[PDB]
């Protein structure tokens, strides 16, 4: 019932509470990966996946 | 061996037995890989509390 700000481990904002209204928000950075050029060498192609 | 061929199957399924109920006892059998998992799952875990 306090503030409307939350943390966690990372010390990072995970859950918080709207100013105008009073309806809980969870926060999620969004999609995230990482990409891995699958290639041959630079002469033999360019293609790569 | 070949006089004692039956003897010797009955200890070695006896000895399997054995074994397979030592490791239907306790995990601390696997000391070994319950640490190369619990080391790197904790320097994990310290490096995100840092
Ligand atoms: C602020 O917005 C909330 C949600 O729409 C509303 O309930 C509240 O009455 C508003 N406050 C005002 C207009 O002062
Ligand atoms: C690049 O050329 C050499 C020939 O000089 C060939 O042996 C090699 O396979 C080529 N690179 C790749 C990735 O195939």
């Amino acid at each position: 019932p306090f503030q409307q700000f939350g943390r966690d481990i990372a010390d990072t904002t995970d859950a918080v509470r709207d100013p105008q209204t009073l309806e809980i928000l969870d926060i999620t950075p969004c999609s995230f990966g990482g990409v891995s050029v699958i290639t041959p060498g630079t002469n033999t192609s360019n293609q790569v996946a | 061996l070949y006089e004692n061929q039956k003897l010797i199957a009955n200890q070695f399924n006896s000895a399997i037995g054995k074994i397979q109920d030592s490791l239907s006892s306790t995990a601390s059998a696997l000391g070994k890989l319950q640490d190369v998992v619990n080391q790197n799952a904790q320097a994990l875990n310290t490096l995100v509390k840092q």
